């Protein structure tokens, strides 16, 4: 739902980057791989977190009960 | 039949630990 | 015969690098039985500080409970484990928690729809008030003597952007965790490590000359700064082994499958340590080196 | 040439927005037109 | 204010023996309000 | 209540002992074993975890004769120890070396 805050396998705190692998898809024309590279993963394991990671929470928050719709 | 396409770009991406 | 002076003869370290946050460094003439002691000790017995009791006390926001305070368990934090003492279980709730071993944090953040968006923004942060909450709005909450011991260092979260919930307008969080010492082979999140590991240094035995054009094939098996061309004779050679890693492309052809052999130096262990932000990783395998030799010492005195 | 694509932003936006004319998924609608049809055929279409 | 419309989402208090209904609209589903209490949890 | 010697394997005049060691596992038990295995009085040296869902060690340690096996554990929790104090003195130098 949202991004998790550490990989799965190693550990490392990946709940940091998804907001910034976001930018630099956006800004910058970066592909996956390089804005993976850049953030920082090495790993495949750690790159999958990122790279595969869906964000259904945007999706959850627009079901808002205390706000008039 | 077309074989599957070749992805470009293809580059190193494992390095030994520390380099 | 061995002893210990035998072993202190032959044993050395060589840091190839050394960071904050990642240590790169070796170990020579020591046996499996030790580095990989001290690679357990790293990941499962070092100490850390990390969040274990959460105190909501409201949370109209879509991650549950259980969700946002797991989360909050695994932010990592920037807390010297020498700072505070071990929290004794057997006491009652009440006297359980002080000064000297808990670190209290809270967050407390509500969200308000923003009245001057623009129309047609489809930011979040334009449109509404603290719509992200982050680790770096979990503010550090000190309580007796700490509030003096702590002054020189304020307890802050090693990664500030971790994007620990999301809010609505109407929606809000407020809690308090409670951060206590534990290990890592009881939950993950007190792990002080991204990871710690270690690898046999790769040999890469050329058994036949491989001069010619087979040299810029041979070379071309392996990663870029492992195999050269010498300058005098157009021969390859071993440069770099640390530079390899071990994907026996060269076997992959007939024409080098008789004349290298691909082992390893089992006493050459090559250490990465990686460290979740709390202490250098220096520090952690110094830390691990000293926690093996403390639980022997411990068993020496225990009576039998 | 890629095989296939996450389209990691165009999901991240239509999460963030919903489409205001039509649903993005023409085959997911196709999959229930035989009970929706099925259903409509029985107060429209010729001979009242 | 224990209580909110399950439309317009309007915070409301129901008495009891009162009628169960949005004051605003005409909505007969309320959700109960969740309010400040202490609720422990483990980090893990 | 952390180290107990098991009496029905023990031998009479000391020479082949086994203990159990709770709340450890293989980091201590192949540490203990390589550096009991280099004591050249010991016939016989290995750990065992009886199961992997407890925390218990057991370490057999068997002599040639002249010793016992307490104090062939002694003397390789001592070498343990000394190891490991070589180890971090070597480190720190090459810290410091830089
Ligand atoms: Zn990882
Ligand atoms: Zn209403």
């Amino acid at each position: 739902m949202i991004v998790p805050v550490r990989c799965f396998s190693c550990g490392k705190v990946v709940g940091d980057k998804w907001e910034s692998y976001l930018n630099l898809l956006q800004e910058d024309e970066l592909d996956e791989g390089t804005a993976l590279s850049r953030l920082g993963l090495k790993r495949y394991c750690c790159r999958r977190m990122i790279l595969t990671h869906v964000d259904l929470i945007e999706k959850f928050l627009r079901y808002n009960p205390l706000e008039k719709r | 039949r077309k074989d599957v396409p070749k992805v470009e770009g293809l580059k190193l991406e494992h390095f030994a630990t520390g380099y | 015969e061995w002893n210990v002076e035998k072993f202190k003869k032959d044993f050395e370290v060589n840091i190839s690098s050394l960071d904050a946050r990642e240590a790169n460094f070796d170990l020579i003439n020591i046996d499996t039985s030790i580095a990989n002691a001290f690679r357990r000790i790293m990941i499962s017995e070092v100490p850390s500080v990390a969040a274990e009791y959460v105190y909501f006390f409201n949370n109209t926001s879509v991650i549950q409970d259980e969700v946002l305070a797991h989360r909050i368990g695994l932010v990592p934090l920037k807390v010297d484990p020498d700072m505070l003492t071990w929290v004794d279980s057997n006491l009652p709730d009440d006297e359980k928690f002080t000064d000297e071993n808990t670190i209290v944090l809270s967050l407390n953040v509500k969200c308000t729809r923003n009245p001057d968006a623009p129309k047609g923004s489809t930011d979040p942060k334009e449109l509404y008030n603290n719509a992200h909450v982050y680790a770096r709005d979990l503010k550090f909450e000190p309580q007796g003597r700490q509030s003096t011991t702590f002054a020189d260092c304020p307890v802050v979260p090693a990664d500030p952007d971790i994007l620990l919930a999301k809010l609505r307008p109407g929606q809000e969080i407020s809690l308090k965790a409670h951060c206590i010492l534990g290990i890592g082979g009881d939950h993950a999140k007190f792990s002080p490590v991204s990871t710690a590991s270690y690898r046999l240094l790769p040999q890469i035995n050329i058994l036949q000359p491989i001069k010619g054009e087979s040299a810029r094939r041979f070379q071309k098996c392996f990663p870029p700064g492992v195999i050269g061309i010498d300058e005098g004779s157009d021969e390859a050679y071993v440069k770099d082994a640390r530079k390899d890693t071990v994907s026996r492309e060269v076997l992959r052809y007939e024409e080098f499958a008789d004349k290298v052999k691909l082992g390893r130096v089992r006493n050459h262990f090559i250490f990465n340590v990686e460290s979740a932000g709390a202490m250098t990783p220096e520090e952690i395998f110094f830390k691990s080196v000293r926690i093996l030799k403390n639980k022997a010492e411990y068993l020496k005195n225990c009576p039998i | 040439a890629r095989t296939a694509d996450f389209r990691t932003l165009e999901r991240e936006s239509r999460f963030i927005n919903p489409p205001k004319d039509k649903s993005a998924f023409p085959l997911l609608q196709e999959a229930v037109q035989p009970h929706i049809g099925s259903f409509n055929a029985l107060t429209e279409g010729p001979d009242g | 204010l224990k209580y909110i419309c399950a439309e317009c989402s309007s915070k409301l208090s129901l008495s009891r023996t009162d009628a169960v209904r949005c004051k605003d609209c005409g909505h007969r589903i309320l959700l109960k309000a969740r309010t400040k209490r202490l609720v422990q949890f483990e980090a893990r | 209540e952390k180290i107990k010697l098991l009496t029905q394997a023990t031998s009479e005049d000391g020479t082949s002992a086994s203990f159990q060691i709770v709340e450890e596992d293989h980091t201590l038990g192949n540490a203990l074993r390589y550096v009991i295995m280099k004591n050249p009085d010991v016939e016989f040296c290995g750990y065992s975890i009886p199961h992997p869902s407890e925390n218990l060690l057991n370490i057999r340690i068997q002599t040639y004769g002249e010793t016992t096996a307490v104090d062939a554990l002694q003397k390789g929790l001592k070498d343990l120890m000394d190891l490991c104090d070589v180890v971090e003195s070597k480190f720190t130098e090459k810290i410091k070396s830089m």
